[PDB]
């Protein structure tokens, strides 16, 4: 049972770093902004200041409360 | 003549520029036909240290 | 207990696609490299000018997340 | 005259309006602040000296001046440790009963519940338990009492303020000129005679006069209350007499040069007083008036203002030879014109100088009662070789400072740092192949008898039983030593230490110090150490030798000692810089010091130090070095995994914050993995996508947000990673020597 | 004392006097009102 | 002015030997002769580590690396302020000229040299990487 | 009864640890003579537990198997069975701090932009204008409604943005 | 070889070529539609990829770019 746990949610974190690695070379290599005129695909790079800040603040909190929790006791 | 005048306040809408919708005031535009004429000194640097950049006609509005 | 690490397990997940996603987002270009895209999914750096431009790319974002993704699971 | 007082008056204002206009030293940050590399830049640049200026004198005063700070703060530390010793101690109680007491000088506040850290420590006393060695250092001064622990507070501090008024005053009213700098013959006259000669004599008559006769009754269980104060010595000549008679005859014999009267007080016992554990003290004032005489003749060397004596520059200019060229030839030039040479040199010797410190007040424990205070033999030996670790660090920092900087080709033609520089090629080479020689045959040893072991085949290890690499040389040295009273120093009674041989010497049940037997497991460590440190040394040299140019970038010195890269050209020149290679010989020299202390760690709870519970010795592990230290799971399992059960377990205790700074640094050295694993450009980024939302809420900071620079980025991890890494180890230690020592 | 005074007001200096200030009005509320798990008084 | 033909028979500074010199890529495939006249001897710094004397006139200098070269002419130039030009030779005995390929240095104009890899657009104006993908080899935009 | 939780009134884990903890007090306690300064400082710390214990068992925390307290952070659970001085109340006692320190440190960015080095101001603390602002920051919460709805707390598309937008 | 690149956006400083260390980069006239001078790289066999040209354009963005391409003896920067 531990054995395969460990196994699959490894393996299932190096496959979601893979997704976002290749949404990435998506967006260099293939992706066009001119065919992609305003639709959602464009949409998430006008306002992705937004997204990273507020993943920013989120990924912020959750640190500084948990590790200060678990610090305090 | 071309371009605002030699102290208005001026937003760069060159997309490429670290003063990107920023307010630069201008220091002088070349009346020559040249590419890049305004050129605007802002009053934070970018990231090269460069308080001041050449802009086209294009690439500056008003205020 | 549960509460307290399925916090920090929150934690890793925002701060693991946080840098993902930043690297899927800024992976086009940014306010330090514009024309990121045109050097690459994966390129060194753009040298040490503009500051310095250690880990800029799309790929050094991907392999900064894979450290907080162990760090996840 | 040519060696003479020479100062500019009133040089510069005393004036508070350089304290309100930040970064005035340098012509860069005057500008003011625009981004926040500018804040890290006004520190990181405060001490530069000669980046703020280029001419000599202005650097040498600010270094005066700032020495003369460093010295006020080193007393503002001095008096506050005796102040505590004063005021928050247990020292009267200590000295009653020395062998029971745990000795503490901080109490802490009860404010948070933290008032457990005030331990049962002994002499109906709570507080910290120190591992300074203060109070053995206070009972060796034949201090006996918090009167004089106060007093002393107040002259040091009396002294800082003395040492802030001198900076203040050779800086600000009286200045010395660059010509007074470069006295060196008369400054090591004076250091040597003076500072060194007459301090030694000055303790040892302190020694002859207060410390011998105050230990010789509080050895003879003479109540400290009871003692006679040192100035009822200094005054009556009876009672020294009644001590050591040879006082009887006053400072005759010294004039007379029959010196032997003197054999009560100046001895050459030699070995452990059997009462403290400690160094026979009139060995060791017979010691310092030796060394006061020979560092009274050596401060009459060099030539000053009258014919006699040397100068350096002809001893320098005549040693050459045929393989060295010219020679040291205009190496009296480099060390009179440029403060980081001397940096180098001096802070290579200070390092291991305090290296060898941590070596021989170990073996040879010179305070009473210090050796069976295992915390605090433990925690100096670590500290002082933590310190000479750094400062050698720092040694090549600086001499890669002077070659990058200071280094004129014109003064150095085929002298030998030029002939250095052009053979650098084979020295590095060479270190690369001594290197990874040692690291296999040292680290690979290992490697082999933990595969041996997990395997089944302990037959096939390199271990005391199955395939031997004795130490031979260093167990001849030892039967040498042990031997010496008896053939090659037969004035002296004992050897040394009783680490080269013979019998125990054992205070209050437990080991002061005992034989250390060298064995396979010690062939290999110490290999290992001479590992760790070949390949701190081949950081650093190549730093210093490849600091100017190299086969990759020839015109290194202009991109400066410290700069991040020359770019992602040439496959990539990260880290080609000298600061660079000071960065990572920090590293390896925290990877070697960590041995280091870990080796002397396991071989003293081992092999040396524990209790003597029958006729026997029950040594603290067990003796499980021999058998154990062969395999890195041995280390593991039976050093760190075993060791650890004391600091973890200590919550709940007076022990309970060395669990916690466990964690915390812990804590900070992954932590010091953000920047180290990481590059300034992926933080810039999220730093800009930060900026945007604060520019959202109109609280976009003026000075704008930038990521740290890459050489920054670099020194913050190294510095949270050896601070990470040394107070993990600092924790680990003290909460394991103070529970089993 | 026009500089001194404006050397007081630095970053650094104005930091450790606030953070000596918050740090100290904490102690203090710990001190008089010691082990506040929960709010209520 | 005309491509300067390298005389051999030009003395070296005054060096005792180092481990910086040429290596077998000399032998191989290239290395780089650097040239220039000296108004008197003087000590400089050798980008192989070191200190060379150069002769009163003339004086010829060998290297692996053009770097190494350019770094001694800018060395030269700021700190000495003379006009140095060096070759790339090859084993086979051919001498290209190389560093004032116009005569002039090239922080200053010559007009004559024309231009090359001058994109006539801004750096912003480069196509999407989708445009050039599957050009043959793999490429940038900017071409 | 939340969540399986016993109140610490009644839990006898709760009174087992207090007892434990005192225990090791008065342990301590035995080395020393009558009135020492350590047995000062442990007959304190004993009555500071005891005092500890008693306030926390009035407070109506409610405990484990363990017998320690554990915390509600459900508003409509805690203010349903009275526990909202555990976080709910705390939450917003922090709240209005927290916005206080960004509303303070807002409004002294906002009023130093308009000198002519804004970034001198930084570095070098306006420290009249500061406390002004510290004092006058108070009514954080209301000034912050009334700045969002004329639209002058957020700025528009004058910030900016990389070329991608 | 590396790919250098040289748009539009030039001043003419000259401060590219200054700090080239390989002499890969030159000022040609008049090639920009500019005032006097523009930036040229006709030597790009030569450049070592150190960046250093575009650590010395003032130009936002830079008008002197360096595109990593294929490793040589050259752009690797070797003496052996
Ligand atoms: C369906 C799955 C899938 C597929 C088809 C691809 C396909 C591709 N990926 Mg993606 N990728 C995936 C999953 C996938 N990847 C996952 C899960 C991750 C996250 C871990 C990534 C992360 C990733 C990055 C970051 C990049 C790619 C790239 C690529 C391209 C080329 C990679 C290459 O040259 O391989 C060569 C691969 C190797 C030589 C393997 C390297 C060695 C690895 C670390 C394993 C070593 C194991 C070791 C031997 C174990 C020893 C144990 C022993 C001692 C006991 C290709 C289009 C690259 C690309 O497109 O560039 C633009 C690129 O930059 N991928
Ligand atoms: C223990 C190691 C460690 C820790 C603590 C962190 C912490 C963090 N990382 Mg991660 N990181 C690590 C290792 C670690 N990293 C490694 C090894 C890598 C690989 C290079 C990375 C790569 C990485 C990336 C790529 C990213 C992060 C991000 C973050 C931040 C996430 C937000 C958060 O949790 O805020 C909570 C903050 C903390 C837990 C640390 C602060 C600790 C306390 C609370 C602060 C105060 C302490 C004390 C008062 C200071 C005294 C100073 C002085 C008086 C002595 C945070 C600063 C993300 C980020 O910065 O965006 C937000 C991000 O994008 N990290
Ligand atoms: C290396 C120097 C050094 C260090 C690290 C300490 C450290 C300490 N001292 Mg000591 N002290 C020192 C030098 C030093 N002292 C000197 C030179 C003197 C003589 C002037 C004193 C006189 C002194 C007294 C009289 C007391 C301390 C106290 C303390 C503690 C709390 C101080 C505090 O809350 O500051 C507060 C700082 C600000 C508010 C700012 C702390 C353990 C206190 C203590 O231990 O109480 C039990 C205490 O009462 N110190
Ligand atoms: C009140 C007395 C006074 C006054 C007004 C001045 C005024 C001046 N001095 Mg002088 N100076 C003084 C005392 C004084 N000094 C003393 C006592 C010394 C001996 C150390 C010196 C040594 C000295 C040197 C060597 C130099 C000056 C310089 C200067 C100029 C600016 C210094 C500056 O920016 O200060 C602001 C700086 C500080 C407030 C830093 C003080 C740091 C102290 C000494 C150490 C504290 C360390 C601390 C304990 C570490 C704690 C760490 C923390 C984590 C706990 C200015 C003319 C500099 C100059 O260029 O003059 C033209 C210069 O090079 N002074
Ligand atoms: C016998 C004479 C003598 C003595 C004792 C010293 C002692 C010292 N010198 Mg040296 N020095 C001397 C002559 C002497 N010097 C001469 C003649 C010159 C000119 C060539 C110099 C030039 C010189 C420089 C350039 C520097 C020193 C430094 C030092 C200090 C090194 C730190 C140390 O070991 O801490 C040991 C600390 C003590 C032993 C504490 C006692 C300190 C006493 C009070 C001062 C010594 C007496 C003083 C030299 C004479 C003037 C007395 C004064 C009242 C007028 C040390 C105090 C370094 C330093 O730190 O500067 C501050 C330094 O940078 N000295
Ligand atoms: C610096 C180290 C040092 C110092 C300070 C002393 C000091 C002393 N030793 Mg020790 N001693 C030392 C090292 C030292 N010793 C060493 C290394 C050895 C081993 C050889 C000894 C061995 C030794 C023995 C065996 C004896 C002493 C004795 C003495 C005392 C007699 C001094 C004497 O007769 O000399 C003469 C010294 C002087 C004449 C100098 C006095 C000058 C004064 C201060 C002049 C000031 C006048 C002023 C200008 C005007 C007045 C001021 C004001 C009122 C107006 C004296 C307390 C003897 C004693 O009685 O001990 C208890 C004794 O029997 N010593
Ligand atoms: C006698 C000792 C000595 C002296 C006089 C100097 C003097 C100097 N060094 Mg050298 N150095 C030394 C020892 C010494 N160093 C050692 C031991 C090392 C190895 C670690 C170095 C490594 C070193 C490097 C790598 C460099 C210097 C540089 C410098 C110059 C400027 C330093 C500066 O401005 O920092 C001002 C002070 C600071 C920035 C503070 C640093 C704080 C450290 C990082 C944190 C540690 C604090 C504490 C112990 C940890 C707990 C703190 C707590 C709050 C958590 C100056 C000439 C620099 C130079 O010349 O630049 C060209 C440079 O690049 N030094
Ligand atoms: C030169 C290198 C010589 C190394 C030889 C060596 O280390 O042997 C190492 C071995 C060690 O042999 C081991 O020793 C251990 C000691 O505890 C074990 O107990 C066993 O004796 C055995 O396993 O010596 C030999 O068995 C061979 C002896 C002959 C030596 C050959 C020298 C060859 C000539 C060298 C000069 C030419
Ligand atoms: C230690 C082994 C040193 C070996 C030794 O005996 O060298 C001694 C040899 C003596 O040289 P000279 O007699 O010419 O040196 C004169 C001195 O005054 C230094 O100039 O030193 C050298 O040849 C250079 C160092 C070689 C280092 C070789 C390392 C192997
Ligand atoms: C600890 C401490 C302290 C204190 C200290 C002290 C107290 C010291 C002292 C010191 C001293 C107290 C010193 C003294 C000295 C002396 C001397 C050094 C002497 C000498 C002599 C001689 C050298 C002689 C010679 C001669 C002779 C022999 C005879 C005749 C002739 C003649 C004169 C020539 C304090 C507070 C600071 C604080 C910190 C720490
Ligand atoms: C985390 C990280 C950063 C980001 C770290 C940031 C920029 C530094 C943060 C320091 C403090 C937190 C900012 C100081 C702000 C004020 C001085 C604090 C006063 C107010 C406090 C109470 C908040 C880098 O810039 C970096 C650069 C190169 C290699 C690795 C890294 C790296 O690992
Ligand atoms: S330091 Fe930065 S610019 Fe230099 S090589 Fe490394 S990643 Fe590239």
């Amino acid at each position: 049972q531990a054995a395969l746990y460990t196994h699959h949610q490894y393996i299932a974190g190096f496959i979601m770093c893979g997704a976002f690695a290749h949404g990435a070379i998506f967006f260099i290599r293939d992706y066009d902004p001119e065919q992609n005129k305003g639709n959602v695909l464009a949409r998430m790079l006008d306002h992705k200041e937004a997204l990273i800040s507020h993943l920013s603040w989120v990924s912020l909190f959750l640190g500084f409360h948990t590790l200060g929790l678990y610090v305090h006791n | 003549e071309v371009g605002p005048k030699r102290g208005s306040l001026v937003k760069i809408l060159r997309p490429e520029s670290y003063w990107f919708n920023q307010v630069g005031k201008v220091v002088s535009v070349d009346q020559s036909g040249v590419r890049y004429p305004v050129v605007v000194r802002f009053e934070n640097q970018n990231y090269a240290g460069v308080t001041t950049n050449n802009y086209a006609l294009d690439e500056v509005v008003a205020a | 207990g549960d509460f307290l690490v399925h916090h920090a397990i929150a934690l890793g997940l925002h701060t693991t696609t946080l840098i993902l996603v930043k690297g899927a987002l800024d992976a086009r270009g940014s306010k330090l490299m514009p024309d990121k895209k045109d050097f690459g999914y994966s390129f060194p750096c753009d040298g040490p000018g503009r500051g310095g431009t250690c880990d800029i790319s799309a790929y050094d974002a991907f392999y900064l997340a894979v450290f907080w993704m162990l760090n996840t699971i | 005259k040519k060696v003479k007082i020479a100062v500019d008056r009133n040089p510069v204002e005393t004036s508070f309006e350089k304290w309100a206009k930040p970064g005035h030293f340098s012509r860069t940050l005057s500008k003011g602040p625009n981004t926040t590399t500018w804040i890290w830049n006004l520190h990181a640049d405060a001490h530069d000296f000669d980046s703020h200026t280029s001419d000599l004198e202005e650097i040498s005063r600010k270094v005066f001046s700032a020495h003369f700070g460093q010295l006020g703060i080193i007393f503002i530390w001095l008096s506050g440790m005796y102040f505590h010793g004063a005021r928050f101690s247990n020292y009267e109680a200590w000295l009653s009963d020395p062998t029971h007491i745990k000795p503490s000088a901080q109490v802490v506040w009860p404010i948070v519940g933290q008032e457990i850290l005030n331990g049962d420590v002994g002499g109906g006393f709570q507080g910290i338990q120190i591992t300074s060695g203060f109070f053995q250092l206070w009972r060796a001064s034949g201090i006996t009492s918090e009167l004089q622990l106060y007093t002393t507070a107040i002259g040091g501090l009396v002294m800082a303020a003395a040492m802030f008024f001198a900076g203040w005053f050779h800086y600000h009213k009286a200045a010395p000129k660059l010509e007074w700098f470069q006295n060196v013959e008369s400054m090591l006259n004076h250091h040597l005679g003076g500072l060194l000669g007459l301090g030694s004599l000055a303790w040892a008559g302190h020694q002859i006069h207060v410390s011998l006769p105050v230990n010789k009754l509080l050895d003879a269980g003479v109540d400290p209350k009871e003692i006679p104060l040192p100035h009822d010595l200094l005054l009556n000549r009876a009672i020294m007499a009644d001590l050591y008679p040879s006082f009887a005859k006053g400072i005759a014999p010294f004039f007379t040069l029959n010196w032997s009267e003197y054999s009560d007080f100046l001895t050459f016992k030699g070995g452990l007083n059997p009462v403290t554990g400690g160094l026979w003290l009139s060995d060791t004032a017979h010691h310092h008036v030796a060394i006061a005489v020979l560092f009274l003749v050596a401060g009459h060397m060099y030539r000053t203002n009258w014919g006699i004596g040397h100068s350096m520059k002809e001893i320098l200019e005549a040693h050459r030879g045929p393989f060295t060229g010219e020679g040291h030839v205009g190496l009296y030039e480099i060390l009179t014109t440029s403060w980081h040479a001397q940096l180098a040199i001096n802070l290579a010797l200070f390092g291991s100088l305090s290296i060898i410190v941590a070596h021989h007040m170990y073996a040879m424990p010179p305070y009473p009662y210090l050796a069976t205070d295992y915390g605090t033999q433990l925690s100096l030996f670590t500290h002082h070789t933590w310190i000479g670790g750094f400062c050698i660090v720092g040694a090549g920092a600086h001499a890669a400072i002077f070659m990058v900087r200071d280094y004129d080709p014109t003064n150095n033609y085929n002298n030998l740092l030029d002939r250095v520089i052009r053979h650098r090629d084979a020295i590095i080479s060479h270190l690369n192949w001594v290197c990874i020689f040692l690291g296999f045959h040292s680290f690979g040893l290992y490697i082999h008898n933990d595969t041996m072991s997990a395997l089944g085949r302990p037959q096939d290890m390199f271990s005391d039983t199955a395939i031997q690499l004795q130490p031979v040389f260093a167990q001849w040295i030892q039967n040498t030593h042990f031997l010496a009273p008896q053939l090659t120093a037969p004035n002296a009674l004992a050897a040394t230490s009783l680490t080269w041989g013979g019998d125990l010497v054992a205070v209050g049940g437990k080991v002061a110090m005992m034989p250390i037997s060298l064995g396979t497991s010690d062939f290999m460590v110490h290999h290992i150490h001479a590992f760790t440190i070949h390949v701190t040394v081949l950081i650093l040299l190549k730093g210093v030798l490849f600091a100017r140019s190299s086969r990759l970038i020839p015109d290194k010195a202009n991109l400066g000692f410290r700069f991040p890269c020359d770019g992602p050209g040439r496959g990539g020149t990260c880290q080609v810089s000298a600061w660079d290679h000071v960065f990572l010989g920090l590293f390896w020299m925290y990877n070697s010091l960590s041995i280091v202390i870990f080796h002397f760690s396991w071989k003293m709870q081992s092999d040396v130090w524990g209790t003597v519970t029958a006729s026997g010795v029950s040594h603290i592990t067990g003796g499980n070095f021999a058998q154990s230290a062969n395999t890195i799971n041995g280390w593991l399992r039976d050093f760190l995994w075993a060791q650890s059960s004391q600091v973890i377990q200590s919550y709940g205790s007076a022990l309970s914050a060395y669990g916690l700074i466990f964690l915390g640094a812990h804590f900070v050295w992954a932590f010091s993995l953000m920047f180290l694993f990481s590059g300034r450009g992926y933080w810039q980024e999220l730093i800009e996508s930060i900026v945007w939302a604060h520019n959202k809420l109109k609280v976009a900071p003026a000075i704008q947000p930038r990521a740290l620079s890459i050489t920054q980025g670099r020194a913050v991890g190294v510095a949270h990673y050896l601070l990470g890494g040394i107070a993990t180890t600092w924790s680990f230690f003290l909460a394991r020597i103070i529970s089993v020592g | 004392m026009k500089d001194f005074t404006t050397y007081l007001s630095t970053a650094p200096v104005i930091a450790t006097i606030w953070f000596t200030f918050t740090a100290g009005l904490l102690i203090e509320i710990n001190r008089y009102f010691p082990d506040p798990l929960v709010f209520s008084f | 002015w005309t491509v300067p033909t390298l005389n051999p028979d030009t003395p070296s500074p005054i060096f005792g030997g180092s481990t910086g010199g040429l290596l077998r890529k000399a032998q191989t495939e290239e290395f780089y002769v650097i040239t220039w006249e000296a108004k008197k001897e003087q000590i400089f710094e050798m980008p192989t580590g070191g200190a060379a004397i150069m002769r009163q006139g003339p004086n010829l200098l060998k290297f692996g690396k053009k770097e190494q070269c350019l770094a001694l002419t800018t060395q030269l130039r700021n700190k000495f302020k003379l006009t140095p030009c060096f070759y790339r030779v090859f084993p086979d005995g051919k001498v290209q000229y190389l560093h004032p390929a116009d005569g002039v240095y090239p922080e200053k104009v010559n007009a004559g040299r024309v231009g090359a890899n001058q994109n006539m657009r801004r750096i912003g104006q480069n196509v999407n990487p989708i445009k050039v993908k599957f050009s043959g080899r793999m490429m940038s935009p900017a071409e | 009864d939340i969540a399986g939780l016993t109140p610490c009134s009644e839990s006898k884990a709760y009174a087992k640890l207090e007892k434990k903890e005192l225990k090791t007090l008065e342990k301590r306690l035995k080395q020393y003579e009558a009135d020492s300064a350590p047995a000062v400082a442990l007959k304190a710390t004993m009555e500071r537990t005891k005092a500890r214990f008693a306030n926390y068992a009035k407070a109506g925390l409610l405990c484990g198997n363990d017998g320690l307290p554990h915390l509600i952070a459900d508003p409509g659970l805690a203010l349903k069975y009275g526990h909202a001085g555990e976080v709910f109340i705390p939450t917003f006692g922090f709240l209005y701090v927290a916005g206080y320190i960004g509303y303070v440190g807002r409004q002294y960015l906002i009023a130093v932009k308009g000198e002519a080095k804004p970034t001198d101001k930084e570095i070098i603390i306006d420290v009249p204008l500061a406390t002004k602002l510290a004092w006058q920051g108070a009514g954080w919460p209301l000034a912050a409604v009334q700045e969002l709805q004329r639209g002058t707390l957020l700025e528009k598309e004058e910030n900016i943005t990389v070329s991608p937008r | 070889a590396h790919i250098v690149k040289i748009y539009d956006t030039c001043i003419g400083c000259t401060q590219c070529v200054r700090a080239c260390p390989l002499d890969v980069l030159e000022m040609v006239p008049w090639d920009g539609c500019k005032a006097s001078q523009m930036a040229s790289a006709p030597r790009t066999e030569d450049c070592v990829g150190c960046k250093r040209c575009e650590t010395a354009c003032p130009t936002d963005f830079l008008s002197v770019r360096v595109y990593l391409g294929s490793e040589s003896t050259r752009s690797m920067g070797l003496s052996y």
